[PDB]
């Protein structure tokens, strides 16, 4: 998961 | 604020190509020449600017049979149809003239963009 | 030996969410409640294991309305509904309770495990 | 394109  | 999961286009498009290749809720049959090939009809529109136009027509979209142009070449649409469900797509000496031919007809643009490349780079 | 289009998935994927916007080929209805969702069953296949359970069934597999247990929260689904359909997540102080509880009941383990996490990390 |  990433902050896009 | 959304947090964004880097495999999850992969996967959904993975878990699509089992279902292709188990028959599962293929919803039509494209006919080039003696061959046939089952397809998601919302997987084709979402590759081909071709398929795109064809099941966005008020008649169309309701076929289970669509019909591809005689000069198509089933190889060359088979390849086509494996990197729409894969985004791999097996590009050899050998049938890059029928790829790219395909690629236009289909209106796959990022394959004839690369397939254009590949041969400048071989002349 | 073949090459492969980093984007290509991404892109598929923005095309499936552009055909549910639109609401073509769209085969079924999810009811939550008082809430209706339509969606494409092989998407939801692609990234939930109990539609992947229920579509391969040879009886519900032909239904055009499926109803979810009255405990599931209509914003968690709509939540994760969004999710499937473009790798994002809205996952908030607010709402993470009913995200993680109906990402259980869908069984989308990847989801599960970050709501988790993200529980753990508050406590 | 890249080789994968
Ligand atoms: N709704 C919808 C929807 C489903 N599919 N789809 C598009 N599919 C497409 C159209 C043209 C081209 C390609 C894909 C690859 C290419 O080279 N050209 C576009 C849009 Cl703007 N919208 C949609
Ligand atoms: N054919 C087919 C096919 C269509 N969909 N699909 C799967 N969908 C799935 C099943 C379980 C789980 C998820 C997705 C996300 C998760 O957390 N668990 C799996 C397989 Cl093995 N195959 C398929
Ligand atoms: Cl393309
Ligand atoms: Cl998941």
């Amino acid at each position: 998961w990433v902050i896009p | 604020s959304c947090i964004q999961f880097t495999r999850h286009a992969s996967d959904v498009l993975l878990n699509l190509n089992r279902l292709r290749s188990r028959d599962i809720l293929t919803d039509v049959v494209i006919v080039v020449s003696r061959e046939q090939f089952r397809a998601h009809k919302t997987v084709l529109m979402a590759c081909s600017g071709l398929f795109y136009s064809i099941f966005t027509d008020q008649l169309k979209c309701n076929l289970s049979v669509i019909n591809l142009d005689p000069e198509i070449n089933p190889e060359g649409f088979c390849i086509l149809l494996d990197f729409m469900y894969t985004s791999r797509l097996n590009l050899r000496e050998g049938n890059i003239m029928a790829v790219m031919a395909t690629a236009m007809y289909l209106q796959m643009e990022h394959v004839v963009d690369t397939c254009r490349k590949f041969i400048k780079a071989s002349e």
